[PDB]
């Protein structure tokens, strides 16, 4: 349960004394909580050319302590909107605010906000560990896989300001090998970070399929949106074209398919009916069939919600004498047989797909960094918790100490903290 | 989510 007390003097983080007049269109901010009778108020966006984005000290996630003196923790929504609503344009307000309480953090990530955080003074500290001889990357690591993705572009921003770099640039020529590879990876937003995997993927028509097809089966729709759209700013070509252009017959289409992000939402009713015959359809286009029906196979496994398939691939073992994965393996083959494993994984147990591939890149003769690296820093902010869960169940020992083997140095170290912990 |  989200930390909550009535009491200013048990609140964590720092406080701050706003001042805003009201406008013709309000004090130009939204509020989030106060439904649950123990439940902060805190500031879900800043309308820019506001009052509240012009005077520069409200933030989004801070705590609404007091509103004109009166202290308005556990207040209700709906009587603070209130207060703020009865206030005449030209009046103004005294908000107090307490900036420390995060907002929106899956319960689930390994990687938490820090809570006391100074971007400026993480800044300093890691510009020193730069300028160090023989630069001093423990302090590099300890910081930067200690802080959520948001507080590194404030740190990457606030470095920039104070030295006219860029910290991408300085940290690429101050690190290398593995941890470098780490570090960077850290720095880019997530749909930074996977557009620049993709693009990577796609070297040459001799494509490091399995990188595609992990990012492209795994994402959900809203952060599918997102990479196309910053995949086209970062290399001024859409996705599905170099998609195009690096694949080709089935295989194409699916990825094709999936790319676009338009899975079907998450319905509020179970349509048993469709559930029933999806799986029939999924038979007949199969296993039922001498070959197989793939564009039937895509159009149902790419364009129903993920719950309604993981129902489908239950409903499709009482038709079929093999389940989805089985029946996969039989059908066909190639890239597309490796992205419908792929795919029904991520449906059926997405942190479980993970902690598998996680296991395949370490379990033989070295290491597969690449998948990895690139698992640990995605993952550690959105499912981390649940892919140590189903490692630990499934092998015996922690994802912790099967990295622990395999890597050494400072590279172990910062896969480590994005690990979270021992199991 | 209310506007102010
Ligand atoms: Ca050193
Ligand atoms: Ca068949
Ligand atoms: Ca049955
Ligand atoms: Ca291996």
């Amino acid at each position: 349960k989200p930390f909550f007390t009535r009491n200013p003097s048990e609140l964590k983080g720092k406080f701050i004394h706003t001042k805003l007049r009201k406008s013709s269109r309000g004090f130009g901010f939204t509020v989030v909580g106060g439904d649950e009778p123990d439940e902060f108020l805190q500031i879900k966006s800043l309308v820019l050319d506001g009052p509240a984005a012009l005077d520069g000290k409200m933030e989004t996630g801070d705590v609404i302590v007091s509103v004109n003196d009166t202290c308005v923790l556990g207040h209700t929504h709906a009587q603070v909107v209130k207060i703020f609503q009865s206030i005449p344009i030209g009046a103004s307000v005294d908000l107090e605010l307490c900036r420390g309480y995060p907002l929106g953090s899956s319960a689930y990530g390994s990687v938490k906000a820090y809570t006391n955080f100074d971007a400026e003074r993480d800044a300093l500290n890691i510009e020193t560990a730069i300028k160090t001889k023989g630069v001093d990357e423990v302090t590099i690591v300890n910081i930067l896989t200690n802080r959520s993705n948001e507080q590194r572009q404030d740190i990457a921003f606030a470095y920039q300001r104070r030295t006219k770099k860029e910290l991408a640039s300085a940290l690429k020529s101050a690190l290398s090998g593995h941890l470098e590879t780490v570090i960077l990876g850290l720095l880019k937003t997530p749909a930074q970070y996977d557009a620049s995997e993709l693009k990577a993927s796609m070297k040459g028509l001799g494509t490091d399929e399995d990188s595609l097809i992990e990012i492209i089966c795994s994402r959900t729709n809203q952060e599918l949106q997102e990479i196309n759209r910053v995949y086209k700013e970062m290399y001024k070509t859409d996705l599905e074209k170099d998609i195009i252009s690096d694949t080709s017959g089935d295989f194409r289409k699916l990825m094709v398919a999936l790319a676009k992000g338009r899975r079907a939402e998450d319905g509020s009713v179970i349509d048993y009916e469709l559930i029933d015959q999806d799986a029939r359809d999924l038979y007949d286009a199969g296993v039922k069939r001498k070959g197989t029906d793939v564009p039937k196979w895509i159009s149902i496994m790419t364009e129903r919600s993920v719950p309604h398939l993981q129902k489908v691939f239950d409903r499709y073992k009482s038709y079929s004498p093999y389940d989805m994965l089985e029946s996969i393996r039989k059908e066909v083959k190639g890239d597309l047989e490796n992205a419908f494993l792929n795919l029904v994984q991520c449906i059926q147990n997405k942190p479980l797909y993970f902690a598998d591939r996680l296991y395949d890149s370490m379990k033989g003769k070295g290491t597969r960094d690449k998948v990895l690296i690139r698992i640990m820093v995605s993952r550690s902010e959105v499912d981390m918790l649940k892919i140590r869960s189903e490692f630990k169940r499934k092998y015996g020992k922690s994802l912790y100490y099967y990295i622990q083997q395999d890597t050494k140095g400072d590279y172990q170290k910062a896969l480590l903290y994005l690990c979270g912990g021992d199991d | 989510s209310t506007t102010l």
